[PDB]
RNA sequence: GAAAAGGAGUGGCUCUGACGGGGUCAGAACUGGAACGGACGCGGGGAUCCCGACUGUUUACUAGAAACACAGCGU
RNA sequence: AUCCGGUCGAUCCUGCCGGAGCGCGACGCUCUCCCCAAGGACGAAGCCAUGCAUGCCUCAGGACGCGGCGGACGGCUCAGGACAACGGUUGCACCCCCCGUGGCGGUCGCCGGACACCGCUGGCAACCCGGCGCCAAGACGUGCGCGCAAGGGCGGGCCCCGGGCGAGCAGCGUGACGCAGCGACGGCCCGCCCGGGCUUCCGGGGCAUCACCCGGUCGGCGCGGUCGCGGCGCGCCGAGGGCCCGACGCCUGGCGGAGAAUCAGGGUUCGACUCCGGAGAGCGGGCCUGCGAGACGGCCCGCACAUCCAAGGACGGCAGCAGGCGCGGAACUUGCCCAAUGCGCGGCGCGCGGCGGCGCGACGGGGUGCGCGCGAGUCAGGCGGGCCCACCCCGACCCGCCAGGGCAAGGCUGGUGCCAGCAGCCGCGGUAAUUCCAGCUCGGCGAGCGUCGCGCGGCGCUGCUGCAGUUGAAACGCCCGUAGUUGGCCCCCCGCCGCCACGAGGAAACGGGAGCGCUCCAGGCAGGUUGGA
RNA sequence: GAAGGGCCGCGAGCCCCAGCGCCUGGAGGAAGGAGAAGUCGUAACAAGGUAUCCGUAGGUGAACCUGCGGAUGGAUCCCU
């Protein structure tokens, strides 16, 4: 029947499934551990670091713009990442040595939109949420 | 562990002790002696949780200190004392003499009796053996022993005991056709007649009984206590060991509020 | 200490097995008595109490001639054979099952009653009899036994032959 | 462990799979109009309790007419539905447990009982008067708007005699 | 490649086992400045580069080699 | 038992990308009232200042001391360990056991001196001890007594099959050894009990870029040791034992189960923590005392770390409760009480366990009005409570967060002019922007909404149920062939497997489920002859 | 009968050698990917101006060219 059958083939019906699961990119991506290694966050929702430089990023082929980002040095493992600073005007609140908190764009570490090479974003600067900081709910000291 | 166990969590307590899952993290653990840990109910859980003679441990203790509790004709002072099947329960200050039997859901009930009734004890002959210098002994289900036993008394039969003098007066023979009550299993508390004793080499022997309304059941031979010879030698509760089924029980639970 | 736990042995396929606890007291081993011939009996306190008698330097034992049914006490003279090794023979070390020469003086009144085993009588006329130890000296502090006869006697005499 | 670790607790509502759906998004505020519902969790809760009686009924109806489990839980289910008034007397067969709705559950709230009995001008007035503690159920004073009244306790709805309204 | 590299034992005396008169091989106890192939006989080792494949031959009397020869290959 | 948007000038597909639900944590914004309730587990089994976590009663006002019983139970954590452990299921005719219960008790004239508390004198920085002396036993020591502890020799049937069994098992007798235990307030000893040790069978992670693996390893004989069986150990003899039905080796950010999350059915994933079982107390080891420990709130040594000190020396183990440091995205008081629940000993002790505090992790209920009366607060008294308070009762006063082009419910003015910015995906923006920044208006769920990471679903894109293989990805160039898988028709009424049903036997809690108005409810097992089936 | 000593049994710590992971510096060398609007040609899609494509061997700045056997997915379902 293009599949094996018969009452005494359970071992083969299990061997086939075990071998063919790895041909799915999602099962392999979530069960092989090489991504758990290559992941800058080491499998967490967020991580902190200090800002090392402010940069601008030229948008991808259809659009045209200069998005805003920061080069971040992670505290927990001493790695280099880039984080897109959202929400118009916020790039002023990111000084040259700040403790920033970094989370994702979604899509489990895939680029989003037209911003090339960035898979992370900053959500807190110096203990303050950047949403409220934009929305004038809290203010950085001086 | 590195030694024996002293404590006992409430959830790990036997299901038929009818404890409640709130009201503590601990349970009373029975003490060693005349009965086991699974087929028993302690003295404190009878007095304090059933009859309200004491509302607490701290005043059940003193009832047992001034020696108000006669078990098997002899007093006791240990709250965790394991009382079990056929034990005699007489408190004189309230004029109450009982024997322990099982209900038809596997729980311990205290049946009223009379002063002409509390003079004897039914024991199950667990085994016959030889001790010092070659002497015979019979050891029973209540952890009594009797030496120089009459040879007609054989294993698994039943004896009748005097609580004072400690000696055998009557015995009943486990044969095909004896009125008998179960003590474990899921037919615990039911009474019938021995009508099959099927034996198997190496392994357990099975026993098949029937109530006096036709319903039949099976168990191991370890769970068939003998009470008489086509008539019980002791009293039994007004349900007499006949079990209703779930719908009959449900209508009775409907009636008691109706 | 010394242990007889199996966890340090391999499986029945030869694979190294893992280690999941530390040594337990209830699997202890002790060193052995190595009872020398020719008078100490130590006491050993075992699990739960249980005095164990552990011998060193025994000299005498109770010996039984079965077919004639005569028992006497006697002085172990020499250990002559042992099934395990020549070393325990050469050291006169009293273990269960070894074969020894015993003094003949106690059994010399049996030299009167005839119709008895001549292979025992002519040996009583000498100054020793051949016997086997039946007890465990290191566990019960005693070395008692019986005198040989049957095919077994001939077997050990041939083992002792002047080869 | 502290003894509070051993207490049971449970969620009582289920949220629909497609939220932004116009046709029932409209008939859903219609119900918040015909009764006085704070929000949608009290429609979710009614669907939750209807779903379970439906599931039990389908389990029993898979089974066979002379069977013990039918003989036990069908009679139990009908008795409890009839005494809560979710089902009325003339329908004494299990197959009628399938054609109920949310609305017959809502009918036996106090807010509906006292409007049948005309104790309140409306349902919104009935709500406010419920929380004002002015209506009792058989000599005992009931603060609950969502209160579910058995047709035995349904003759004894009235103003609570300890009130500024007698 | 290789005795690669690297380790451990080895005397005297008293015994025991195996091979069908003859020695060998294996094992144990005791003992000696903490010694034992006690003289004699008897490789130091390793990581690499250049030249010539190899054994062989040569300037008797200052050159033994990378020089000559060689099997193989070709005209 | 459900789809949707994204590959064309248009069109039908395959195929992924993106959206729509529940749960677990973390981050942001916001917060009226009550009830329930988790809380330094997350490749830091990292380190700990301070206090507390174990005591209770024979011999004289009392303390102190002696003696006794307990401290091996209870609490914490998940590092190690993948034919382990663990789960069900056997067995010990191979074993050990305190207390308690019931038995049993035959053993070849009131003794002796001495120890602590205490007196007199001391050493030492502090830790801790010395010398001399007068004083008891339900303390030792010795022992008054009718012979019986361990072990050993003989006492069996030479088709085969009651003391007790399925099973030659247990007793006893009789020849030798020995002198143990119990006796100065009579107990050695024996059944039962709970607990332990080991033990039969079935289940018991991933990798083939790990194909051969093991050598006390596989079996035999003999002794030793053990509470006991056994290559458990040692001597001698043999050459066995495991493997494509996956051995062996390597890896794991591996504690197992009872269980939990998801949701038509079949399934996928997780099993830190409530119960049970295991294992540890910074890491190797060793041991004493005791019925019971290879114990760490016991001791001894090596290592890595810290502490006081006159410089000679002494000394520690928070993976116990609070609290501190460090780490990390991430986790509360340096409270009061033994009153309940249980345990110990005996009326007390107990950081078990309880009662308050912090506590938008999460759960359940009720408001911000109705057409004219209330709760939220305040002040008094009850009730409750170890002491206060919260709930209940009686008196007098009194929203927010995301959006508005489509997926997907909801549309005018000003600014900016591929900039700034939005945008999960399609896409928006070039000086008339349905998408940016704002104002007005309207939508959504709602004391809670949004963002991030993961599990399940969506997914018949893992397919047993149930996918695809002419051309979209995909039939080995062919024939032979072992393991494996599969194999026509026939006799019925025997035996042995498989299968189907019904039983017996073992755990609660959870999950269902009968009955019961904590005012309802998340609950709990109540309650008015009862009950927890 | 204490200190102290002799031989073995258990077994730390260190040394020394080999295995076994896993991470990482490096003159040079050589790939892949994105920003790109930089040179040089025109190999393919039409008979793409020499039909295209498979296997193999050799050769040229580059795409590519050539020989030997194959295929139509061809530019032919059609002839003693
Ligand atoms: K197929
Ligand atoms: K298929
Ligand atoms: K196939
Ligand atoms: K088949
Ligand atoms: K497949
Ligand atoms: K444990
Ligand atoms: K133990
Ligand atoms: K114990
Ligand atoms: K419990
Ligand atoms: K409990
Ligand atoms: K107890
Ligand atoms: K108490
Ligand atoms: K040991
Ligand atoms: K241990
Ligand atoms: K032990
Ligand atoms: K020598
Ligand atoms: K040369
Ligand atoms: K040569
Ligand atoms: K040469
Ligand atoms: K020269
Ligand atoms: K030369
Ligand atoms: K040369
Ligand atoms: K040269
Ligand atoms: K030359
Ligand atoms: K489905
Ligand atoms: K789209
Ligand atoms: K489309
Ligand atoms: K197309
Ligand atoms: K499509
Ligand atoms: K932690
Ligand atoms: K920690
Ligand atoms: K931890
Ligand atoms: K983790
Ligand atoms: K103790
Ligand atoms: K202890
Ligand atoms: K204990
Ligand atoms: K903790
Ligand atoms: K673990
Ligand atoms: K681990
Ligand atoms: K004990
Ligand atoms: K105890
Ligand atoms: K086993
Ligand atoms: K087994
Ligand atoms: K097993
Ligand atoms: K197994
Ligand atoms: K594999
Ligand atoms: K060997
Ligand atoms: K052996
Ligand atoms: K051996
Ligand atoms: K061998
Ligand atoms: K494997
Ligand atoms: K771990
Ligand atoms: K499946
Ligand atoms: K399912
Ligand atoms: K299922
Ligand atoms: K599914
Ligand atoms: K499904
Ligand atoms: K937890
Ligand atoms: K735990
Ligand atoms: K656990
Ligand atoms: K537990
Ligand atoms: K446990
Ligand atoms: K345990
Ligand atoms: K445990
Ligand atoms: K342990
Ligand atoms: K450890
Ligand atoms: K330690
Ligand atoms: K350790
Ligand atoms: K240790
Ligand atoms: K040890
Ligand atoms: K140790
Ligand atoms: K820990
Ligand atoms: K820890
Ligand atoms: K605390
Ligand atoms: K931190
Ligand atoms: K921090
Ligand atoms: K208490
Ligand atoms: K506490
Ligand atoms: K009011
Ligand atoms: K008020
Ligand atoms: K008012
Ligand atoms: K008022
Ligand atoms: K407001
Ligand atoms: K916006
Ligand atoms: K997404
Ligand atoms: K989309
Ligand atoms: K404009
Ligand atoms: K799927
Ligand atoms: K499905
Ligand atoms: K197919
Ligand atoms: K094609
Ligand atoms: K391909
Ligand atoms: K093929
Ligand atoms: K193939
Ligand atoms: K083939
Ligand atoms: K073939
Ligand atoms: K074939
Ligand atoms: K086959
Ligand atoms: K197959
Ligand atoms: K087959
Ligand atoms: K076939
Ligand atoms: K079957
Ligand atoms: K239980
Ligand atoms: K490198
Ligand atoms: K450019
Ligand atoms: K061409
Ligand atoms: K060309
Ligand atoms: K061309
Ligand atoms: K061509
Ligand atoms: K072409
Ligand atoms: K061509
Ligand atoms: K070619
Ligand atoms: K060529
Ligand atoms: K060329
Ligand atoms: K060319
Ligand atoms: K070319
Ligand atoms: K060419
Ligand atoms: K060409
Ligand atoms: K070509
Ligand atoms: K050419
Ligand atoms: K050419
Ligand atoms: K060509
Ligand atoms: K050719
Ligand atoms: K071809
Ligand atoms: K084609
Ligand atoms: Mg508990
Ligand atoms: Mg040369
Ligand atoms: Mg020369
Ligand atoms: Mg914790
Ligand atoms: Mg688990
Ligand atoms: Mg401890
Ligand atoms: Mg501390
Ligand atoms: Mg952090
Ligand atoms: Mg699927
Ligand atoms: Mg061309
Ligand atoms: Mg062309």
């Amino acid at each position: 029947m293009s599949k094996t059958s018969g009452l005494y083939t359970a071992r083969k019906l299990r061997t086939v499934r075990r071998v063919n699961r790895w041909a799915d990119k999602k099962y392999r991506k979530a069960h092989l551990g090489t991504w758990l290694k290559a992941n800058p966050l080491e499998g967490a929702c967020m991580a902190r670091g200090i800002v090392t430089q402010k940069i601008g990023i030229s948008a991808k082929q259809p659009n045209s713009a200069v998005r805003k980002a920061v080069r971040v040095q992670l505290t927990k493992n001493s790695k280099k990442i880039t984080a897109f600073v959202p929400r118009d005007g916020s790039i002023t609140y990111i000084d040259n040595n700040d403790e920033v908190l970094v989370a994702g764009f979604g899509r489990a570490g895939r680029a989003v939109g037209d911003i090339p090479g960035c898979r992370f974003k900053v959500i807190k600067v110096a203990g303050i949420g950047l949403l409220a900081l934009f929305l004038r709910k809290r203010e950085k000291r001086a | 562990a590195r030694g024996v166990r002293k404590h006992l969590k409430r959830l790990n307590a036997p299901k038929h002790w009818l404890l409640d899952k709130m009201g503590g993290i601990w349970a009373p653990r029975p003490t060693n002696g005349p009965h086991g840990l699974r087929e028993c109910i302690p003295l404190i859980l009878i007095l304090r949780n059933r009859l309200h003679y004491a509302n607490t441990y701290a005043e059940t203790s003193m009832i047992l200190q001034d020696k108000n509790v006669l078990i098997d004709g002899k007093p006791r002072t240990d709250p965790t004392f394991p009382v079990g099947f056929m034990d005699v329960f007489e408190i004189p200050k309230v004029h109450k003499t009982f024997r322990v039997l099982y209900d038809v859901k596997g729980r311990f009930t205290l049946v009223p009796i009379q002063s002409n009734e509390a003079g004897f004890k039914l024991c199950r002959v667990q085994k016959i053996f030889l001790g010092d210098k070659g002497m015979p002994y019979l050891s029973t289900h209540d952890a009594r022993t009797i030496r120089f036993p009459h040879p007609d008394i054989k294993t698994n039969d039943t004896i009748k005991i005097n609580l004072k003098t400690g000696k055998i007066d009557e015995w009943y023979k486990f044969d095909i056709g004896k009125i008998v009550m179960v003590t474990g299993g899921r037919n615990c508390g039911r009474i019938g007649t021995i009508q099959a004793i099927d034996k198997h080499m190496g392994s357990y022997t099975m026993i098949r009984m029937k109530d006096t309304e036709g319903t039949e059941f099976l168990t191991r031979l370890c769970n068939v206590f003998v009470i008489g010879n086509d008539s019980p030698a002791v009293a039994i509760p007004t349900t007499k060991g006949i079990r209703p089924d779930i719908i009959k029980n449900r209508e009775l639970r409907l009636r008691s509020i109706a | 200490g010394i242990t007889h736990d199996k966890m340090y042995k391999r499986s029945k396929t030869g694979a190294v097995q893992g280690k999941w606890h530390k040594k337990r007291k209830y699997n202890l081993g002790r060193q052995p008595a190595n009872t020398k011939l020719i008078q100490k009996i130590s006491t050993i306190r075992c699990r739960g109490g249980n005095i164990k008698r552990r011998a060193l330097r025994l000299s005498h034992g109770s010996f039984a001639w079965g077919s004639a049914d005569i028992s006497h006490k006697a002085r172990i003279l020499q250990v002559v054979y042992n099934s395990t090794s020549n070393e325990l023979v050469r050291t006169n070390t009293l273990v269960k099952g070894c074969v020894v020469q015993i003094d003949s003086a106690p059994f010399k009144s049996a030299l009167s009653n005839d119709t008895l085993d001549k292979e025992i009588l002519d040996q009583i006329r000498g100054d020793h009899i051949l016997a086997r130890i039946s007890s465990r000296p290191g566990q019960v502090g005693t070395a008692d036994g019986y005198i040989l006869e049957g095919p077994e006697l001939l077997f050990y005499q041939k083992k002792l032959a002047p080869k | 462990p502290r003894i509070s670790r051993h207490r049971n607790s449970s969620k009582t509502y289920s949220t629909p799979k497609k939220p932004f759906t116009k046709p029932r998004l409209d008939a859903e505020l219609k119900l918040c109009g015909e009764y006085g519902l704070k929000c949608k969790r009290e429609i979710y809760r009614a669907r939750y309790m209807l779903a379970k009686i439906r599931r039990t009924a389908r389990n029993l109806l898979t089974l066979d007419e002379n069977d013990i489990k039918r003989r036990f839980e069908g009679a139990a289910l009908l008795r409890r539905l009839h005494m809560l008034g979710i089902l009325d007397e003339e329908k004494d067969q299990l197959d009628y447990v399938l054609g109920l709705r949310i609305e017959d559950i809502f009918k036996r709230r106090l807010q509906s009982v006292i409007v049948e009995s005309k104790l309140a001008k409306s349902v919104h007035h009935a709500r406010n008067m419920i929380k004002a503690r002015h209506i009792s159920v058989g000599g005992q004073i009931v603060n609950i708007p969502s209160y579910m009244v058995r047709i035995s306790n349904t003759s004894r709805v009235a103003i609570a005699d300890t009130s500024s309204l007698a």
